[PDB]
RNA sequence: CCGUCGCCGGCAGUCGAGAGUGGACGGGAGCGGCGGGCCGGAGCCCCGCGGACGCUACGCCGCGACGAGUAGGAGGGCCGCU
RNA sequence: CGGGCCCGGGGGGCCACGCGCGCGUCCCGGGACGGCGGAGCGAGCGCACGGGGUCGGCGGCGACGUCGGCUACCCACCCGAC
């Protein structure tokens, strides 16, 4: 079997060569978009309360 | 009807002081004059129209006797305006202070 | 068949995770143990030509070349045309006046319609303004101004596809040497579909450019640079 | 004979696919017991700052002991007791960073390259960033880009190290086997610095570039891989 | 440029035998594969002896 | 309607101008071919900037199209019909060539049998 | 043995044909041409070889005798076939294929063959 | 992309039937999953008769590092002359 | 916003938690947890940031004037060059 050179992706800009090396990279994401979205959420609350 | 590109002048090759490269071309495009004045063009295709002796085809017509090389505005070079291209074929040094067209093909307006 | 239960966060992350999705697909119940033609036969031309025929379809070559070319490797992307995504400029909503940079009709003036699904942009002018027909254009040879016109409440048919507006083709059946000169098919005319659903785009989006002041007028010039203006300082 | 051979070749690919996937949650749990690991070091520098400050007094920090050195002075002209520490730091090119680990051996050496090197005190981002974009291994001495774990553990797997993330954890908490993961790695490969240098020839505290900038090497590495 | 030195890549060590003999040639081919295909070190003692001069490979006496 | 090649790759060349011999351009007695100048002042063997190229092994084509001529092909010289069939399977990456020794009855032979043997001669209008 | 008379011609032969960077052999039961120890139509105890016929209509497929590997006037039986393109195919691939005779050659022997029928085919201009 | 060096790298498995991180049996005792009338068990390929290329083994294929040079040394020359 | 797989006992978020019997430990007959026990493989669809590019996308032009190709052909300019 021939293995031929494989071309190496960046795993900081490729998601599934993240994930081929570090499965757990998957739920740090996860995590910390929900946690923005809910922060970001919990601004415009404050934001829309003082007006 | 109408100019519809924007007039430019082939100041010269990317070069350091005792080498040339002339396969990058330095353009000074008329009105910008500032490194922030100068994101508009950067895609933007552009030719060096010339007439030549014998006639050549015209895409679009009969044969005329102008002939065009084709570039594009790759990225900007220094602080005022200044972009440098890349053309299909290297150009000519009797080009240098003539006109070069810069064409507002492909937008992003 | 349901949907897909699980709502994208961003591309090739799912909203909810590996065991929240083991409990909204009710996989703890959900669970499972365990467990041509090629040849035809085709019948006798007799008799005591006995017995049918046996005759396969798909038949063994007469000729092999000299030599073949090697199979290539796979490549996990890399779709056709007519699966790729189409993407339209945030500067380009249904109504807007755009300005043609390219082709016969440089510098004119048109109003956009309905994004086809090969990416390209149907257009008209109104043929009574300006002279460009129900044309498409493309999305990268064209500026888009800001001004707007409500396209809502416009019916445009739906047999107006890509295949409505792609070229004709004739040439060249039965004619081998280049001796007859032939005048014919390199005249385009157009059609009376072609001359009534023109008429019947330009009913409905006439009334609303004679709503508004002077862009008649503005559609009927065209555009150009003169000795002052630079288009990195216009505001379109 | 014939029915019976598959039936043995479907079962000896389904306990490669039980062995896949169990390694696979292996080495996910590691990555976040890791991530927890992390944060007790990091909260517990500002806990034991805090409650110093709180009754009067002051918390000096441990001495550092993760390093990472860079070639920034080319190899022309260069003294030979100062060539002889730039290769056994694995320093044999310009711009060329590897790990190294600080103690008084260590030290009085990088001392002697002052002026050819750069280097200080490297944080969790420059160790994961130069690992994942940078990483090469040695294995039987080509250098083989870190594609897939199966290189880290068929090399560093008899230490414990069968991951890239155990790898990282090894190079950053220095380990009980930082001397074969550190030198599992094929030194770095790290382009010019984007933005300049600000003059290479004199010391950092001067103005330069030379020696220990203690913290802001991180500063440098960012504008270099 | 890197700071290395050139003058001990090219290690000199025969790989195939110098004579043209062709019976010695053509069990160099047997040999040469089973020190591929196997795992034994004998035939890859075998192999590199074949390739010596005949000085590096003296006569053995009977006694 | 000339035979094709197998495949035709974009050959690219990394030179496509000969290497003259320092000095050919001054002398009649310096021919142009190349050789290697030895002299120990030369600044063309110590590689000064705007001088003659020296050739070097860095400049080698591309080994699947190395020697390969213009149109996809590679060349073969034949004398007689004989040896003209030995690019019988050959057919689609080797064309054959008529050396210029032969005469122009029997080359009139070669001529059509390869016609009739599908293999592409680059010569063939020679003594016509 | 096939080998030890590979190891003598292998360079030096009447039928090698060594021009610009590329090698051929001219041996008559060699399909290919090419000069390499599994074509070669005369070491082997067994080898198979098409040409075209007396006239040119057919192919004349030669193969090589068990027995009298030393008596060059006989060693060769000679077939021609004479069939259609598709099913003249089909037999010189069941005579490699169902005899097991040498099945290395049996491709190389239907490329040839049917190269050689086409040369066969009248030309048009 | 070209070369050199290194991997004492790979390819004689041209094995479309080759297939093993051990296999067989052969009785002693048993399970599941198969054919229920609680009794019982091998498919040796083929409706297709067929399935690219290769291996001048002094060949072919892979992977990685590397490339200044006088004097001088050494190799290759499908460079040339009689 | 310390550690103890956030020790444990009682009264909205997260989980790469999810067969049964049989033993184990622990907790309050009941649980929880097991890395423990002698017994064989789920199947089919898709989608892809996944072992290096493709289109199942398109247009124009053409024999006595144009198309491409050319170098030890000539000339021109820029840069380099004793
Ligand atoms: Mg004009
Ligand atoms: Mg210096
Ligand atoms: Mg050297
Ligand atoms: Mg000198
Ligand atoms: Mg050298
Ligand atoms: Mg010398």
């Amino acid at each position: 079997k021939i293995h031929r050179r494989v071309l190496k992706k960046n795993p900081l800009k490729n998601l599934r060569i993240m994930l081929k090396l570090n499965p757990y990279a998957k739920t740090m994401r996860r995590n910390t978009i929900l946690r923005q979205a809910r922060n970001h959420k919990l601004r415009v609350d404050k934001a829309a309360a003082a007006a | 009807s109408g100019r519809l590109w924007s007039k430019a002048i082939f100041a010269g090759y990317k070069r350091g002081l005792r080498n040339q490269r002339e396969h990058t071309a330095l353009l000074k495009i008329e009105g910008v004059y500032a490194r922030d004045e100068t994101e508009f063009y950067l895609g933007k295709r552009c030719a060096y129209v010339y007439k030549a002796k014998n006639n050549t085809v015209t895409p679009g017509g009969k044969p005329n006797k102008t002939r065009v090389i084709w570039g594009k505005v790759t990225r900007a070079h220094g602080n005022s305006g200044m972009v440098r291209a890349k053309f299909r074929s290297n150009l000519p040094a009797k080009a240098i202070g003539h006109r070069i067209r810069v064409m507002l093909y492909p937008s992003r307006i | 068949p349901h949907c897909s239960r699980n709502p994208v966060l961003v591309r090739g992350i799912g909203r909810y995770s590996r065991s929240a999705m083991y409990s909204r697909k009710a996989m703890y119940k959900r669970k499972y143990s365990a467990a041509v033609l090629a040849t035809v036969t085709k019948p006798v031309g007799g008799d005591k030509n006995g017995g049918t025929r046996v005759v396969k379809l798909r038949k063994m070559p007469r000729y092999y070349p000299t030599e073949d070319v090697p199979r290539k490797l796979l490549s996990h992307g890399k779709k056709p045309f007519s699966q790729h995504v189409r993407k339209l400029r945030a500067s380009i909503t249904p109504g807007t006046i755009l300005i043609i940079l390219t082709g016969r009709h440089r510098g004119k003036r048109v109003v956009f319609l309905k994004q086809l699904a090969s990416g390209l942009l149907l257009v008209t002018g109104p043929l009574v303004l300006n002279r460009v027909p129900l044309r498409r254009t493309h999305q990268k040879f064209v500026i888009a101004t800001s001004t707007k016109i409500d396209i809502s409440n416009v019916k445009i048919p739906k047999h107006l596809t890509d295949a409505y507006f792609k070229k004709k083709k004739l040439r060249k059946p039965r004619h081998q040497e280049g001796e007859i000169f032939d005048t014919e098919k390199e005249k385009y005319e157009i059609t009376e579909q072609r001359k009534i659903d023109q008429k019947a785009v330009d009913s409905q989006i006439l009334p609303k450019i004679k709503a508004i002041p002077q862009l008649q007028g503005y559609l009927r010039s065209v555009f150009a640079l003169t000795n002052g203006i630079y288009p990195h300082k216009l505001v379109f | 004979n014939f029915a019976e051979l598959k039936i043995k070749r479907l079962r000896k690919k389904f306990a490669q696919k039980m062995l896949r996937k169990a390694r696979r949650k292996l080495i996910y749990e590691k990555a976040k017991h890791y991530h927890k690991e992390y944060r007790q070091m990091y909260r517990t520098e500002i806990r034991m700052a805090r409650m110093a400050r709180k009754a009067g007094n002051f918390y000096v920090p441990a001495e550092p002991k993760l390093a990472f050195v860079i070639r920034i002075r080319g190899i022309n002209g260069v003294s030979p007791k100062v060539r002889k520490v730039l290769q056994l730091l694995r320093l044999r090119q310009i711009f060329n960073g590897t790990f190294v680990k600080l103690n008084k051996a260590s030290i009085n050496m990088l001392r002697i390259v002052e002026p050819y090197i750069a280097w200080g005190y490297p944080n969790l981002k420059s160790v994961n960033e130069l690992i994942y974009k940078r990483g090469y291994g040695k294995i039987n001495k080509k250098r083989i880009a870190l594609t897939d774990n199966a290189l880290i553990a068929r090399s560093l797997g008899k230490y414990g190290i069968i991951c890239m993330e155990d790898l990282i954890h090894e190079i950053y908490t220095v380990g009980k086997r930082f001397k074969e993961a550190n030198n599992f790695l094929w030194p770095f490969k790290l382009s010019s610095p984007r933005g300049g240098m600000k003059k290479k020839t004199t010391h950092f505290v001067e103005g330069g570039d030379a020696g220990n900038r203690e913290d802001q090497i991180n500063r440098l590495i960012r504008r270099m891989n | 440029g890197v700071d290395i030195r050139h003058n001990k890549d090219r290690k000199v060590r025969r790989k195939e035998p110098k004579s043209q003999d062709i019976y010695l040639r053509l069990l160099v081919k047997l040999y040469r594969f089973l020190a591929r295909r196997t795992n034994s070190t004998f035939n890859q003692v075998v192999l590199k002896r074949l390739f010596m001069s005949r000085t590096n490979r003296p006569p053995l006496s009977l006694s | 309607a000339a035979l094709r090649p197998l495949v035709k790759p974009k050959i690219v060349k990394k030179r496509t101008k000969k290497f003259i011999r320092h000095q050919s351009d001054r002398y009649v007695k310096i021919k142009r071919n190349w050789r290697k100048p030895r002299g120990i002042d030369n600044r063309v063997r110590r590689r000064f900037k705007g001088q003659i190229l020296m050739p070097n092994i860095g400049y080698g084509s591309n080994k699947k199209t190395k020697h390969m001529l213009p149109s996809g092909f590679r060349k073969f010289l034949v004398h007689n019909v004989k040896e003209l069939e030995v690019l019988l399977m050959c057919n689609k990456s080797y064309c054959a060539e008529i050396a210029h020794n032969v005469s122009s009855k029997n080359r009139k032979a070669i001529v059509e049998r390869a016609a009739q043997l599908a293999i592409r001669v680059t010569n063939p209008n020679a003594r016509l | 043995s096939a080998h030890l008379q590979w190891m003598v011609v292998r360079n030096c032969s009447s039928f090698l044909i060594k021009r610009n960077k590329q090698t051929y052999s001219t041996e008559p039961n060699n399909l290919k041409a090419r000069n390499s120890f599994r074509y070669n139509g005369l070491i082997h105890r067994k080898t198979v070889g098409v040409e075209p016929a007396a006239d040119g209509k057919g192919v004349v497929v030669v193969i090589k005798r068990r027995s009298g590997q030393r008596k060059p006037a006989t060693s060769y039986v000679r077939t021609t076939i004479n069939k259609n393109a598709r099913a003249t195919l089909s037999s010189i691939r069941h005579m490699i294929r169902k005899n097991k005779y040498r099945p290395d050659l049996r491709m190389a022997a239907i490329r040839r063959a049917s190269a050689i029928l086409r040369s066969q085919k009248p030309v048009m201009v």
